[PDB]
């Protein structure tokens, strides 16, 4: 072969946007859950 | 009165579960099985924050639960081991009045309605500051004076 | 050496001024019996009440 082969991160297709979409959605739902838990802790930290 | 139940252990009573409104109050630090058979079978939701275990009273058959109230004007109250006096944000008693093993005893006002349930006390010399689970207009609260031990 | 020394001394002076501000904005609440420090000011000035 008249080229080279290296690690995955720089070889994924431009249609790797599926990876970005799934990861971003999961990160968003996790961040929302964490924010809700932080808010609930805040009032529970002020009600005592 | 006489609406309370002792939570029994192998050989002695360690605390007292009180019936208030529609909830079976019970402090969480005390452990046992409760004397009355039916009450032992209810699902007791717990909370380490307020040191409580409560469950819906079988109100279809228990129509004798104590009345309650949310206002706590400063004055004098009674808790079946003497009279509790209010001051500031503390409950005080004669030093020897309180004893371990009688935690969860409801304390009433002059009209026969509970206002707080004692969890423990701190001996301040002449007086003993009571750590109680009371409630304001909306939600419960746990007033815990410094150095209060469980009972 | 001079630049590093003064800059760390500048941040030390800043943290000292912050501590002095905390002291002078918290001592009135410390002296007063009753201890009604609000939740917001406790969080801002990093203090805790006697019932928590
Ligand atoms: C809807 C969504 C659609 C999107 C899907 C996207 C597709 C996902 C794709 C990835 C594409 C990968 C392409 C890149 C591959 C090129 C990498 C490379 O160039 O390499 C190839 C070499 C060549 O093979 P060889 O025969 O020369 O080597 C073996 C020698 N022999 C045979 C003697 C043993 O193969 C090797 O050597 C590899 C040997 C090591 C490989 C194992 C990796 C170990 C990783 C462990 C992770 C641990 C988990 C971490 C959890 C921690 C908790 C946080």
């Amino acid at each position: 072969a008249s080229h080279t082969t290296l690690g995955v991160q720089d070889i994924s297709v431009t249609a790797m946007s599926w990876v970005q979409k799934i990861t971003g959605g999961v990160g968003l739902v996790v961040a929302v859950a964490a924010l809700i838990l932080i808010v609930v802790l805040c009032v529970s930290f002020s009600r005592h | 009165n006489d609406c309370i139940f002792e939570v029994k252990h192998e050989g002695k009573v360690t605390g007292y579960a009180c019936l208030v409104g529609d909830k079976v109050m019970k402090p969480a630090h005390v452990k046992g099985t409760i004397d009355n058979a039916d009450l032992a079978k209810l699902a007791f939701k717990r909370s380490s924050k307020y040191d409580l275990e409560c469950a819906q009273i079988p109100v279809h058959m228990k129509s004798d639960a104590s009345k309650f109230t949310h206002e706590k004007p400063e004055g004098y109250y009674n808790w079946h081991h003497g009279a509790v006096q209010y001051s500031g944000g503390r409950f005080t008693i004669p030093t020897g009045a309180g004893k371990p093993g009688d935690s969860g005893r409801p304390i009433f006002d002059n009209k026969g309605r509970v206002v707080a349930i004692v969890l423990g006390g701190a001996n301040e010399g002449a007086r003993t500051a009571l750590s109680v689970v009371t409630w304001n207009k909306d939600i419960v609260t746990k007033i815990t004076p410094e150095g209060a031990e469980e009972w | 050496s001079v630049a590093s020394f003064v800059l760390l001394s500048m941040v030390g002076v800043a943290v000292g001024m912050c501590m002095c501000a905390r002291r002078r904005c918290i001592t009135p609440y410390e002296l007063t019996p009753g201890a009604t420090v609000p939740f917001l000011l406790s969080l801002i000035c990093c203090i805790r009440t006697a019932k928590a």
